[PDB]
């Protein structure tokens, strides 16, 4: 169901640029033009697109716009995957980022909720105490010291777990060992903190921080003391300093109802609000 | 008989005595209020719960007291509040298809149904204070008041949680329980042939909204030796941004106690509980005996609000009293009996009350296409010998103002007033709080003592009176940012009596530029006759003697939505017809030469002339109206011969 | 409860005068004074008109809860008796079976009401001379650290009062499997949560529970503390004063303002508590007092 | 210094109880085994243990071969892993034992042990 509905979603994205792109005629640009966008890419060789929100609107009539703009997090590897089929069928080490332009609504910081994770929204404001250029692993080669010490692998996600239970080596799922750095895909990214703006603010309120991190290609586009327009997407980091907030503590007790016996490594979590981005224009 | 552990409840008999009281109400209310429509509330009240598809009913307390049935069911309520509310709503979910079946084609009969319906009651007593609750009251419904600090961020919570595994990768989940989120071994084909790692990820999960309040209360009938007191509360999804910071707010709440964690370690906790308050019903809404806010200010909340059904935020005006209030309009006297009806303490001033009356009818907010921004303050000192009230007067000011602030003098500093930067207790962290100013954002501050301030203090006030804004550049914000406010302060001369023979200007220690940038003066002297002295102590002594408050009309709640009223449907346009006297009374005025007369007063009469044209319901100016404008200032001048 | 110790002398006078002899309790309460709470006040429970008033629906929340528990406690104690006379093979043994094979709630646990001593004045003691030592203005100076476990009687100035917050004291703890309620004691200053369950029914089972506390089932007490500095009149003559520690329980709360002149009386226990790490000795005792009586001058 | 802390309980609320026929479950099917059962005209094995206490047995006999006409499922677990069920006996022996020791002394005149059951049979000689 739900391999095929996002393959689905893959398929009629494949569909969706592999079409006509333009409507206009020769008075202005014919066709092809997201076709064109993977040529001009390959005279240049920089390795993102720039795909409009707006011609995604046009065609299923908001079918699949009312698909995407819901649970975007669930839809990673699915816009990815196909999109790198479009190019071996057209074109030639290939790393790819995905943007987004052109959002008909922007909100603020007061406009956002739980509810809203996974989905797109824009939100302007000010930028300040800009940070330096750091990298990011999400490849690790990390193996045991049994022969198979090639595991190019897990921890892409927001995770510092290495190595995966099930190798065909010597080595055990309990078995894990340190990331070789030398053999890895990096990227790098910096670490701004936004304000919020001054002409949105209520009475009694001073203006509000959230911090923003843009990773690869959006890189040193920032600029303190900016009014900017970003990404929809959104995501959550997880807190340590929320103790005795007050408030009824989730936690992690797993069952031991199931296998039969004869300590207690349980957790708990307290997450925060972040956000993440990957276009940024600077209008205003 | 069938019973729950902890209560002395049933559910039938919870439930039948509550449908009980929903087909029965004939104004039992009024009967102890003895009468000094008769159609019962809640089938109009559903009913606009029903056409409109709003949610959130509620109610009083009272309802319950005055029908002798269902008086067994108040009490429970104040022992047991989570589990009586409850039940109420399967009911009244009940009762939403108890009206159904009359008509029959209704609304899509399944889903209005299945949508979530409850209930915030409310005004649930007020016997005592904070501090006299014993630890045997742990969950009863409490009613507090007092002012908001500050806000935290949104705290998300994991209602439905997330799992995976790695082989074939099936995506079973789970939901939060009251206490935890347990999780299987292991979960691909079942839990079958012991198949991978479970996996969890945390950003297809489901959330909550929670944000974090903390309080400050005025208890009044205090306890002796009692200091001010800080409390905090838990507000949740739907009352997320219902509260502002600095707001006069009545809330209704349960008691709670829990353990704190030590030193983000181990899994000892800490006895003695740490204790809050854990919200219901808010009294955001405006009081209908003190005033209502702007609506100028609260247009970002008007502008939003209407995605989300929430509280009202706005004192409600009704059908039958608008003629009543078209029947004050009409008449001839209101020039004269509404300052009088102000303050029946003092009987004097009558300009000055005025100037009091027209300090809350203040001009019109002209913003322009790009720029303008031309508030409607009006900022007034008065001054003069003691003995007078004149603290009387602004205590009897500083309980009407929603949000109003009453300071003092040589208690402040220059960081006293904004950018109170300070460091976090439980959170333990270095939060950025706002100042005095802020606090004034809308509504009156108060000053006393003015002529002992520093050069630092009342320096900040330069960027006020001009620019209505603040400008904060220093370590936690760059960003500047207004606080509107009707500023009115007092302060005495140097002579406990001001003598003759000598200028006005001379005996207040003020420079004279900043001495007149503020819009009108006022002195207030003694005199030496002797017919109002007679009065006097006729007077004083009838508010004394035969100890009850008792040939003058005085509404004493006419003029809080007369005024309200007014605010927003009166917007006074200063035509033609006024320009021509106007240009001329102010190069008379200008005429004076050899206290001065700046552009400042050019400004200052047409913000207090269609501020009287804001009285009496007048959208446009007239040619007269504007004579008394000038004879209030000059009541001042003709004071000034000596 | 307040109890005197004159109509305990006046007792102790009578039986003496009239009987051949008396033990004395005067001074056996005077000497430890701690073990005197709870082996007096289980003797009360004997004896009680209990059903003397009708309850009120407004009476307490915490009233209709101990009429449950002992309401489920004779419940419970009906059945067992009826099993055990159905299969038979005077009644005082048979009545003894049915004591030892049923968990019960504690007596402790179900108690409602408080007990407060209160210290003899001199005027009896001028009358018959006996242990009069309890009640003399001592001073802070003059509490030399032999007087551990006995009650005294200081006084001084009410000075930095704390606030009223609960103290827990024992936690309930529902099963959800095996339904029955798990009891913790505390009287450390911190403790821990338990593990998943601690019955006899989930114990010789396969699966045992997972359990959680509960708030309306548990026990509370009122507490708040404050200090007191020395009276400032007593004191040698290059001295400075200092404080003492002193722990309120119960009813006597809210009843302290700052400031003031009181005569506290008690009974004195140390709190186990050293300073820093390094400096400690081995074995060191830090003290406090608990409150027991309120006289205030003025 | 205090002393140590106390941990008991009671069962109040007879909920989450399905029929799974096991640890507790079986202990009680016992209890209706030795004091009821009765043959024709006689009832043996509560009139056997009434005369061990006397005796100071502190022992019993078993006819596991009585055991089939008895109940069905009990011989067959017991045939399957009887070293976990053996102990579990013993407990439902001395708690009726208990009450019978309370029975014998405060009818018409504390340390009591663990007891061992003896079984035998002539099914199979193998």
């Amino acid at each position: 169901v739900d391999d095929v509905t996002g393959e689905k979603v893959r398929e009629a994205f494949e569909q969706f640029l592999e079409d006509f792109s333009v409507q206009s005629t020769d008075t202005g640009e014919v066709e092809k033009v997201y076709r064109a966008q993977i040529e001009f890419m390959k005279i240049y060789d920089l390795n993102t697109i720039y795909i409009d929100y707006q011609h995604l609107s046009m065609r299923e009539n908001g079918a699949l716009a009312m698909a995407i703009s819901e649970q975007y997090y669930r839809f990673l590897p699915f816009l990815q995957k196909g999109l790198r089929r479009v190019v071996r069928k057209y074109a030639p080490e290939r790393v790819f980022q995905i943007s987004f332009f052109n959002l008909p609504t922007v909100h603020r910081i007061r406009d956002i909720r739980s509810e809203k994770i996974g989905s797109l929204l824009s939100i302007s404001g000010t930028v300040t105490r800009t940070s330096e250029v750091r990298p990011e692993l999400y490849k690790a080669s990390f193996t045991c010291d049994m022969c198979r010490a090639i595991v190019d692998n897990v921890e892409q996600s927001f995770k510092y777990t290495e190595p995966t239970f099930c190798p065909n080596p010597s080595c055990e799922n309990r078995a894990f060992w340190t990331l070789n750095v030398t053999r890895s895909r990096f990227l790098d990214w910096q670490k701004v903190r936004i304000q919020e703006n001054a002409n949105e603010i209520p009475t009694g309120s001073m203006p509000r921080t959230l911090d923003v991190i843009l990773r690869g290609d959006s890189v040193e586009r920032a600029k303190p003391g900016d009014r900017c327009k970003f990404t929809g997407v959104e995501i959550v980091v997880p807190d340590v300093t929320q103790l005795g907030l007050p408030g009824v503590k989730p936690s992690s007790t797993l069952d031991t109802r199931g296998i039969s016996k004869t300590s207690l490594g349980v957790r708990d979590l307290t997450y925060k609000i972040s956000f993440l981005a990957c276009h940024v224009i600077s209008i205003g | 008989l069938r019973i729950i552990w902890g209560t002395n409840v049933s559910i039938q008999e919870c439930t039948t005595n509550f449908r009980n009281f929903l087909m029965s109400f004939k104004y039992k209310f009024r009967k102890i209020l003895d009468e000094r429509d008769e159609e019962l509330y809640y089938i109009k009240q559903l009913n606009e719960m029903r056409e409109l598809g709003t949610s959130n009913l509620n109610l009083d307390a009272r309802n319950l007291l005055a029908y002798k049935q269902t008086e067994d069911l108040y009490h429970q309520l104040l022992n047991y509040p989570q589990e009586v509310i409850s039940i109420m709503d399967q009911t009244i979910k009940d009762c939403m298809v108890s009206l159904i079946v009359d008509n029959n084609l209704d609304y899509d009969l399944d889903e209005i149904e299945t949508k979530f319906y409850k209930v915030r009651p409310y005004n649930v007593g007020s016997c005592k204070g904070m501090r006299e609750l014993n630890p045997n009251d742990i969950d009863k419904l409490i009613n507090l008041k007092g002012l908001v600090l500050r806000s935290t961020p949104v705290i998300p919570d994991m209602k439905v949680a997330f799992f995976k595994c790695n082989v074939c990768d099936h995506t079973m989940a789970v939901e939060i329980d009251r206490g935890v989120i347990q999780e299987p071994a292991r979960c691909e084909r079942i839990d079958c042939n012991e198949p991978n790692s479970m996996s969890l990820i945390h950003n297809r999960c489901s959330f909550a909204d929670k944000q974090v309040i903390k309080l400050q209360e005025t208890p009044d009938f205090v306890p002796d030796g009692q200091t001010p007191h800080s409390i905090s509360l838990c507000v949740y999804d739907e009352l997320v941004d219902s509260c502002r910071a600095g707001d006069r707010i009545e809330v209704t709440g349960t008691f709670r106690s829990i353990p704190i964690r030590a030193n983000s370690r181990q899994r000892v906790l800490k006895s003695l509980y740490k204790t809050y308050v854990d919200v219901v019903h808010v009294k955001k809404v405006s009081d209908k005996r003190l005033d209502v806010d702007t609506s100028t200010i609260e247009q970002e909340l008007m502008q939003n609000k209407v995605d989300h059904n929430e509280v009202e935020e706005v004192r409600q005006i009704t059908d039958q009293d608008l003629a009543k209030i078209r029947e004050v309009a009409a008449r001839e006297d209101l020039y004269s009996l509404l300052a009088r009806s102000i303050a029946p303490s003092i009987y004097e001033l009558e300009d000055v009350k005025k100037g009091i009356l027209l300090q809350l009818f203040g001009g019109t907010n002209k913003t322009f296409t790009k720029g303008g921004r031309y508030r409607g303050d009006i900022n007034i000192l008065l001054c003069g010998d003691p003995s007078t009230s004149k603290s009387q007067i602004l205590q009897y000011v500083h309980k009407i103002t929603p949000r109003g602030v009453y300071t003092s003098g040589k208690g402040s500093s220059a960081v006293g007033l904004t950018a109170y930067i300070t460091r976090d207790v439980d959170t333990k962290q270095l939060v950025l709080e706002s100042g005095a100013l802020v606090l004034s954002d809308g509504g009156v501050c108060c000053i006393d003592e003015f002529d002992k301030m520093s050069d630092s203090t009342r320096s900040v006030l330069h960027e006020v009176m001009e620019q209505q804004t603040i400008s904060i550049a220093k370590a936690g914000i760059i960003t500047t940012l207004n606080a509107r406010s009707s500023i009115l302060a007092s302060a005495n001369p140097i002579g406990s009596r001001y003598n003759p023979n000598l200028p006005v200007t001379e005996n207040i220690d003020l420079p004279p530029p900043l001495l007149s940038r503020f819009d009108l003066v006022y002195l207030v002297l003694d005199k030496v006759d002797e017919k109002n002295d007679r009065e006097l102590a006729k007077h004083l002594t009838n508010l004394y003697l035969e100890d009850k408050p008792e040939d003058d009309v005085l509404p004493v709640e006419f003029l809080t939505m007369y005024i309200s009223y007014a605010k927003e449907h009166i917007h006074p346009i200063i035509t033609e017809a006024a320009k021509t006297e106007l240009v001329r009374a102010y190069v008379g005025m200008r005429k004076m030469g050899d206290i001065t007369a700046t552009t400042r007063q050019l400004e200052s009469m047409i913000r207090l002339a269609e501020a009287h044209a804001k009285m009496k319901l007048k959208n446009v100016v007239e040619l007269e109206d504007v004579q008394e404008a000038v004879r209030l200032i000059r009541s001042a001048i003709k004071d000034y011969a000596t | 409860v307040i109890i005197d110790l004159d109509d305990i002398l006046q007792y102790q006078n009578e039986k003496f005068l009239q009987g051949t002899q008396a033990d004395d309790l005067v001074s056996a309460i005077q000497q430890n004074a701690n073990h005197f709470t709870e082996l007096f006040c289980r003797a009360i429970d004997n004896n009680m008109p209990l059903p003397t008033k009708e309850i009120d629906y407004k009476d307490d929340v915490l009233d209709v809860i101990l009429n449950q528990r002992r309401l489920r406690n004779e419940r419970m104690l009906s059945d067992r008796t009826n099993e055990i006379r159905s299969e038979n093979l005077m009644n005082d043994a048979l009545r003894e079976v049915v004591e030892d094979e049923t968990e019960l709630f504690p007596p402790n646990l179900t108690r409602r009401y408080f007990l407060y001593f209160k210290p003899l004045s001199q005027n009896c003691a001028r009358r018959y001379r006996k242990k009069a030592i309890s009640s003399k203005p001592l001073s802070v100076r003059q509490i030399k650290g032999d007087f551990l476990g006995q009650l005294i009687t200081v006084r001084g100035i009410i000075t930095r009062v704390s606030d009223v917050k609960p103290a827990v004291e024992v936690i309930a703890y529902t099963c959800d499997q095996c339904g029955y309620e798990v009891f913790q004691e505390v009287n450390s200053r911190t403790f821990t949560p338990l593990s998943e369950c601690t019955s006899e029914e989930c114990s010789q089972n396969q699966t045992k529970g997972q359990l959680f506390m509960s708030t309306r089932a548990s026990k509370f007490s009122a507490f708040q503390e404050c200090k007191i500095q020395e009276l400032s009149q007593q004191v040698p003559v290059g001295h400075i004063p200092r404080s003492l520690n002193i722990h309120v329980n119960g009813t006597l709360v809210r009843s302290l303002s700052p400031g003031d002149i009181v005569d506290v009386t008690g009974i004195f226990l140390p709190a186990p508590y050293t300073g820093f790490k390094a400096l400690k000795a081995g074995l060191l005792t830090e003290t406090y007092l608990e409150a027991q009586f309120v006289r205030q001058h003025k | 210094s205090f002393d140590r802390p106390e941990i008991y309980s009671a069962p109040v609320l007879q909920g989450e109880s399905p029929n799974d026929d096991d640890n507790t479950e079986i202990i009680k099917s016992f209890k209706n085994f030795i004091l009821e059962f009765r043959l024709d005209s006689q009832f043996i094995y509560r009139d056997q243990l009434r005369n061990n206490i006397l005796v100071k047995n502190y022992s019993l006999t078993v006819n596991m071969e009585h055991l089939i006409g008895y109940n069905e499922d009990i011989y067959k677990k017991l045939s399957d892993e009887p070293s976990d069920i053996i102990p579990l006996f013993e407990t439902a022996i001395t708690q009726v034992a208990k009450r019978i020791s309370i029975l014998s002394r405060a009818q018409s005149a504390n340390s009591l042990p663990t007891f061992q059951l003896i079984l035998n049979s002539n099914a199979n000689q193998i």
